[PDB]
């Protein structure tokens, strides 16, 4: 049996840590959800 | 049980332990989360019983007690914080410029950033707070790294 815990509020953070980069792609999507990269 | 708006870890005791499998929205008394993280199970919160009402696999969500609530949309141009609750370590928000998932079907933002799999249903949120999505779908790049997409639901009437 799965169970659930609260972790937090959600909320924006002024001031948070500030990462990742933002890439273009092409992407499939199949019937069972998954993406995959199209080349 | 606990029904509070909020962000849940989603936890088995059927591996070693107490193990993480994802994390989960609570909004408006419906839990949100993504399909892979619970296959569409019941869940526990406390005492209390959570059954699902909404789900489907193609679009990876699952919604539970009431049809999915979350309607908030990325607009394409600001940055957005990932409210990551990664398994054992407490939640924390990664703000972050999305990129874009082009598709046959259209465009959708994506963040990417790299965490235990057991983080997926983590929410996305924009500058006032809301939920445009949920952290847990997406693609392996080159370097072996996550690309997540922003996966959203669509709410009824
Ligand atoms: N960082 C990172 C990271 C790496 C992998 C995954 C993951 O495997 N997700 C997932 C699993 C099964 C299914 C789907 C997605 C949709 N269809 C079934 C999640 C994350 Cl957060």
């Amino acid at each position: 049996d799965m169970y659930i815990e609260r972790a937090g509020d959600i909320t924006w953070e002024k001031d948070a840590e500030v990462t990742g980069n933002s890439p273009r792609l092409d992407v499939a999507l199949d019937e069972s959800g998954d993406f995959s990269l199209v080349e | 049980g606990e029904t509070t708006d909020g962000v849940y870890r989603v936890m088995t005791r059927r591996l070693l332990g107490s193990t993480q499998v994802g994390v989960g929205v609570m909004q408006e008394g419906v839990f949100h989360t993504m399909w892979h993280v619970t296959k569409g199970a019941a869940l526990r919160s406390g005492e209390g019983r959570l059954d699902p009402y909404w789900g489907d696999v193609k679009q990876d969500l699952v919604s539970y007690c009431g049809p999915w609530k979350l309607d908030a949309a990325w607009d394409g141009l600001s940055e957005v914080q990932l409210l990551a609750v990664p398994p054992g370590e407490r939640a924390k928000n990664i703000q972050t410029l999305p990129g874009i998932f082009k598709t046959k079907d259209g465009d959708i933002g994506a963040v990417a950033l790299d965490y235990p799999a057991g983080t997926s249903g983590s929410p996305i949120l924009d500058k006032c707070g809301r939920v445009i999505g949920l952290y847990g779908n997406g693609v392996v790049i080159k370097n072996g790294s996550y690309v997540s997409a922003i996966t959203q639901g669509k709410r009824e009437v």
